[PDB]
DNA sequence: TAAGTCACATGGTGCCGAGGCCGCTCA
DNA sequence: TGAGCGGCCTCGGCACCATGTGACTTA
């Protein structure tokens, strides 16, 4: 602000603290602080203990830090020497907490390395230097013979451990410049000096602070969690220490560089160093596009090197070659997640059962980094080859015994999402259609998916497959075939029949969809009384209580859904046959109609609790019973007078926006003439 | 003392040609060495496709240490998944500037190799067998020592070692019969019948045979210059998909 | 010890409902073949059926003894509040498994528009890598090159050594 | 916890019973087995396969069972789903701004 | 597609 | 001249007391 | 926020086997 410059022109008790507040709620700008840092280095009438005060409390940069600040600052590091004589000596203690505010903030690495000679300053020169040196080509013998000749000199005390942090970070870097650790080994073998220099603290009060001032600083120029991570990566480099006409693509360091020698660009064959990953513009400044540009630069097909290096990482992969089988497996999706031809050939090489069973960890992360995106060259062949895979990967996964194996659920959510990206597009959509009535068949086996033996990710892979069935039936413009929306009835009445009330859900809401697309087709069909069947089979399951005078429920006559019921006591006999047949009934839905029942409660402040722990009319008529006159005038639901107007408003409440089970009670608002009005 | 790194190459690589770009960069000519070995000459380890190609690339300076003496081995075969990988020793700068020039010039993908217990346990095998002038094969025998740092809940078991001598090693082998895998067919199963403990399964860091070698997870350092063919051929089918 | 009784009844409830489910399959195929000779050959369509009725009997069996226990609170017995314990972890998550879907699947439809943006991207970007035309003494150079380098960095220790007032890139 | 004891006797005896019906029904049908010495199957007729449709603590052990390894299922689909997601999360992020970087690249 | 829905009908059947 | 025995001098693994910083840690 | 115990851990001194090479002898 133009404050702080007024009170650094006003300096050329009140003006100090009037800086510190404004530096603690502004900053100052770049040449803010070189006139700052100017007018504190070459006056002496200022206290030495404020001026380390104001240092360590007052330069707070808002944004880049300019040259000509690091250039200014560098005229005041040096020493009046035997050629200049004229200038005064800056406090010793002034130049290391200068350079340790450094710390919290070709040529300049020499600069920097000729300026470490000096005894105060290297106990924060190490990481300006340190972080200077990101190439190998940085480093050079006579900087090495400068360090070794200014650590092994005495006069010194932290020149040992810390040169010895610089000759281990030099020899971490280059790999070359013939070897020095036994240059390390001349210089100091205790580990505790430069153990306490390798983890060094930047008063985190003060980083803080700039934090905070930094934050209400430019938007989109500094955000905090990138400062923070910067930070913190710069910190860890100190502390992971222990252990010419044409252009090459690694010395290419801005957009600006491949303009003008794109057909004077080599690109080299270096696969691994730039497939295997900073304000300084470098190599590594571009090393997210690197692979990108070599499918450019060299045609795409099937043998270029960024393909040859997604597939023997990940046969290495398979095989438990690599230590950590997940730095490169993020590499490979994201490489091979686009550009078909390397993911068809991942496809067709590597989803089968043998490296299946070598590693199937990584072969479903790479399963969903490819399936999803996939989209086939060749239409024919395809459809057997993935029934092929899934046929495997199901015995695969059914010959353990282990029911908790959740291996093939999963990459048949993976290849369900393939079919959605298949029939986003109008092409190609019988295909993905048809592998999707695969998949229903696979997945309604009872194997994996059982009434006794559960498995919500068979049931997480059927909803999103009655979920893309529903997103695939309000698409009018695509003239796909109306025997592709059944999956016949052995699995509609079987998902029936299951007890959870998502699938359930999901199972209405694909009723509602089918429906509301079969009404523009004709009345009497092959699938149109299908469909028919279905919804007064599933309505009769749920509100009418009709069972038994029904022709059959799910495909089985009523006879012998009375013989279960015979045999099959029950302590209270006054209404049996009627009693847990609906929607407080249905084992999915028989509890969460009771709470349903509770939140009503709450929500009126009803004195009056429903203490039976069912909902049924037998419960029901006897809670009116019990409370007979309480009921009568006040202190319950109101507009509730028998139990079917109970289901209604609890219809009502499942119908609003707080519960994952609107397509339910949708269902009941649509095909019932009574419940027509609700809607 | 010499430590030998060991690194997997993806690709067959020709040596005898481009060696002279590397003698160019390096301004000093290298001392490239072609042999082409028959490992598994008994009739049980094979008879066929047998043959493998050894290159010992040497940075030849002078003779007083490793300092100078930073050796390259070369295998390959190209009826495998995997055809080549290279070992070398010493401590020279100069090698990683190699590695870089067989990335740069063959573009080869190249990982470090780390060795399982029984791929352990087969190198200790083939480190003792010993090829002779007269075409013959010789077990030389060494008072082993299995060496074990397992990882336990509140460090209650740091490190256990078996030391095995070196006559009591050749009396079990010779208990079991006339065999060529010593370790793997008579040491380790007498192990697990005495002490129950399975080495295979059993974290084990470094098997050390007094004064010939003693070899590791990540690396293998050896009394002798140089390394034997067996070693070589059994780290090759260590790394094979 | 309470810990070690949950424990030991739930492998217990696992082998009963396991050999429950075997026991009625075993059944249902002896019933059909004691009926016929050999017939054991029945069809995908009939064999579902079984599964249907097995599962319609399960649940059934489940709610008729759900009446049994459920009806009257009598708040005592410790299999009461493990039904309820149950059904309050049952019922807990269901709304956030539709909601991970739903986004997750709007990140497929991103994943779906970014993939149809770089192949574009690629396809551009080859037909102009083909419109480009083809890629086509030293000896005091790199002595010149050396000379300013080390003119340069005497120049740099001249500038510092001797507390010369203005440090500057000097090229 | 007397109740539990004989809670899980009662089970056990209920789990022998139903091994036993399983015994008895397996040493049947593999005496049929024997006995038919016919062995492709034999085309399954619809009226008996009627007549079988016309005919027929255990509930309690199957939907505590089901809802306890449900939820537990439930809960790591959750975690290797989020797991999934952020991972995601991290790759858009990434792709979104190699996307403009290759745009960039496109227009110079 | 009819020897694909044999194979699931036999998968069924091998379930 | 190839191979063997020898003491010799240095290499090296294991061990432990001293002491220091760290690592939370709790009031 | 401030003293504070405990695992870590490295220094280094000691203890012992392990080891490579020259000197010398044998064939």
């Amino acid at each position: 602000s133009l404050i702080l410059d007024d009170i650094i022109l006003s300096l050329t008790k009140t003006t100090l603290s009037l800086l510190y507040e404004k530096s603690k709620q502004y900053g100052l700008s770049s040449p803010q602080l070189q006139a700052l840092v100017r007018l504190l280095c070459e006056t002496s009438i200022i206290d030495t203990v404020t001026k380390v005060y104001i240092v360590e409390n007052c330069f707070l940069p808002d944004g880049y830090l300019t040259k000509e600040l690091l250039l200014e600052i560098i005229n005041h590091l040096g020493t009046p020497t035997v050629f200049s004589r004229y200038r005064i000596q800056t406090p010793p203690v002034l130049q290391s907490a200068l350079c340790k505010w450094l710390v919290h903030v070709n040529i300049s690495s020499s600069i920097w390395l000729h300026l470490w000679q000096f005894s105060f300053l290297q106990k924060w020169i190490t990481p300006l230097v340190i972080w200077q040196a990101t190439t190998p080509v940085d480093v050079k013998p006579w900087k090495l013979s400068i360090i070794k000749r200014c650590a092994m000199h005495p006069g010194y005390r932290d020149a040992p451990g810390s040169a010895t942090l610089i000759l281990q970070r030099f020899q971490c870097l280059v790999g070359a410049s013939s070897q020095i650790t036994e240059s390390i080994i001349t210089i100091n073998c205790n580990r505790k000096t430069l153990k306490s220099h390798r983890n060094l603290k930047l008063d985190a009060h003060f980083l803080s602070i700039l934090k905070r001032i930094l934050s209400r600083a430019h938007p989109a120029n500094f955000p905090a969690d990138t400062v923070q991570n910067t930070i913190d990566m710069y910190l860890s480099e100190i502390h992971q220490l222990g252990a010419d006409s044409t252009v090459s693509l690694w010395d290419v360091t801005s957009l600006e560089q491949l303009a003008q020698n794109w057909p004077q660009l080599h690109i080299p064959n270096d696969v691994d160093y730039m497939m295997k990953p900073r304000k300084v513009m470098s190599r590594d400044s571009l090393k997210h596009l690197y692979s990108s540009i070599i499918l450019i630069k060299n045609s795409r097909d099937e043998s270029s090197s960024p393909y040859e290096w997604c597939i023997w990482q990940l046969k290495r992969c398979f095989a438990h070659q690599i230590e950590t089988p997940q730095e490169v497996i993020p590499i490979i999706i994201s490489v091979s997640s686009m550009d078909n031809k390397l993911s068809s050939r991942i496809i067709q090489t590597f989803c089968n059962l043998k490296y299946l069973k070598l590693d199937e960890l990584t072969l479903k992360k790479v399963c969903g980094g490819i399936l999803p995106l996939w989209k086939p060259e060749l239409i024919s062949g395809t459809r057997e080859f993935f029934v092929k895979f899934m046929a495997s990967i199901f015995m695969w996964s059914t010959r353990d015994g282990h029911d908790n194996n959740c291996t093939f659920s999963e990459t048949c959510f993976y290849v369900l999402q393939m079919i959605t990206n298949w029939v986003l597009d109008d092409k190609l959509i019988a295909l993905g259609l048809t592998l999707l009535h695969d998949m229903q068949s696979l997945l309604t086996l009872d194997k994996i998916f059982n009434n006794a033996t559960s498995n919500r990710f068979s049931t997480m892979a059927f909803i999103s497959s009655l979920d893309i069935l529903t997103q695939l039936s309000k698409q009018t413009k695509s003239d796909y075939a109306i025997q592709y929306l059944i999956v016949g009835p052995d699995i509609m009445n079987k998902v029936f029949s299951s007890d959870d009330p998502l699938l359930l859900s999901a199972a209405c809401r694909y009723l509602v969809a089918t429906k509301n697309k079969l009404m523009q087709y004709p009345s009497t069909n092959k699938f149109v009384r299908m469909q028919n069947q279905y919804i007064m089979d599933l309505t009769n399951y749920l509100y009418r209580n009709k069972v038994l005078s029904s022709k059959s429920l799910f495909g089985v006559s009523p006879d012998f859904f009375k013989q279960i019921l015979e045999n099959l006591y029950i302590p209270t006999a006054d209404f049996k046959n009627a009693k847990f047949f609906t929607i407080t009934g249905i084992p999915a839905l028989s509890y969460i109609c009771i709470i349903i029942l509770r939140r009503l409660e709450t929500a009126e402040n009803t004195k009056i609790k429903f203490t039976s722990g069912i909902i049924n009319e037998e419960t029901f008529n006897n809670f009116f019973r019990v409370h007979h006159d309480e009921i009568g005038q006040h202190g319950w639901i109101k507009g509730v007078n028998n139990i079917h107007d109970l289901r209604v408003k609890i219809l009502m409440h499942l119908s609003n926006t707080a519960n994952p089970y609107r397509d339910i009670a949708a269902f009941l608002f649509t095909y019932l003439k009574s419940l027509s009005k609700y809607s | 003392p010499y430590t030998w790194k060991f690194l997997g190459i993806s690709k067959q690589l020709s040596l005898e040609n481009g060696i002279a770009k590397l003698n160019q960069l390096l301004n000093l000519e290298v001392d490239l060495d072609i042999q082409t070995i028959r490992v598994p000459s008994d009739p049980d380890g094979g008879t066929a496709a047998d043959e493998y190609i050894r290159y010992e690339m040497r940075l030849d300076i002078s003779n007083l240490d490793e300092g100078t003496y930073s050796k390259f081995i070369f295998l390959g075969n190209s009826k495998m998944e995997v055809p080549m990988f290279l070992c070398y020793c010493g401590t020279d700068n100069r090698n990683e500037v190699v590695l870089q020039w067989l990335k740069a010039e063959y573009g080869v993908i190249m990982w470090p190799i780390k060795f399982e217990q029984k791929t352990m346990i087969k190198l200790a095998d083939a480190s003792i067998v010993h090829v002779t002038k007269e075409n013959i094969e010789q077990i030389t025998w060494f008072s082993s020592k299995l060496y074990f740092e397992p990882e336990t809940q509140d460090k209650n078991l740091r490190q256990f070692s078996i030391e095995i001598p070196r006559e009591s090693c050749e009396g079990l082998a010779l208990g079991y019969g006339n065999t060529m895998h010593p370790y793997n067919d008579a040491i380790v199963p007498y192990i697990y019948n005495e002490t129950g403990m399975a080495v295979e399964r059993l974290p084990l860091t470094s098997v050390i045979l007094a004064g010939h070698t003693k070899i590791m997870r990540e690396s293998i350092v050896t009394s002798t210059r140089s390394l034997r063919n067996r070693v070589l051929a059994v780290v090759l089918q260590s790394i094979q998909f | 010890s309470s810990e070690k009784q949950w424990e030991r009844i739930q492998q217990l409830e696992k082998e009963h409902v396991e050999v429950y489910r075997e026991l009625l399959i075993t059944l249902d195929r002896l019933y059909l073949i004691r009926k016929h000779n050999h017939a054991v050959i029945l069809s995908h369509t009939q064999q579902r059926l079984l599964e249907i009725r097995h599962q319609l009997q399960i649940n059934l069996e489940k709610t008729a003894l759900l009446i049994r226990l459920l009806e009257k609170p009598d708040n005592t017995n410790v299999l009461f509040t493990k039904l309820q314990n149950l059904l309050e972890e049952s019922n807990s998550l269901d709304y956030e498994l539709l909601q991970s879907l739903g986004a997750q699947s709007s990140l497929h439809k991103q994943l779906i528009e970014s993939r149809a943006e770089r192949d574009e991207l690629m396809s551009k970007l080859i037909e102009l890598s083909s419109k480009f035309p083809k890629p086509t003494t030293a000896g005091k150079q790199v002595e010149v090159e050396k000379e300013n380098e080390t003119i340069q960095e005497l120049m740099i220790a001249l500038q510092i050594h001797s507390g010369y007032t203005n440090i500057s890139y000097t090229i | 916890k007397d109740v539990l004891d004989v809670y899980i006797k009662n089970l056990e005896n209920q789990i022998g019973n139903k091994r036993y019906f399983l015994k008895q029904a397996q040493g049947a049908i593999d005496e049929i087995t024997k006995r038919s010495l016919d062995t492709e199957g034999k085309p399954v007729n619809s009226e008996v396969f009627t007549e079988l449709l016309r005919k027929p603590p255990i509930g309690f052990s199957l939907t505590s069972n089901f809802l306890s390894l449900r939820a537990q299922s439930s809960s790591e689909w959750l975690s290797l789903m989020n797991d999934q997601s952020v991972d995601q999360k991290a790759m858009l992020l990434l792709q979104n701004n190699i996307n403009s970087d290759l745009k960039e690249l496109l227009r110079k | 597609n009819d020897i694909t829905q044999d194979f699931l009908n036999l998968i069924s059947i091998s379930s």
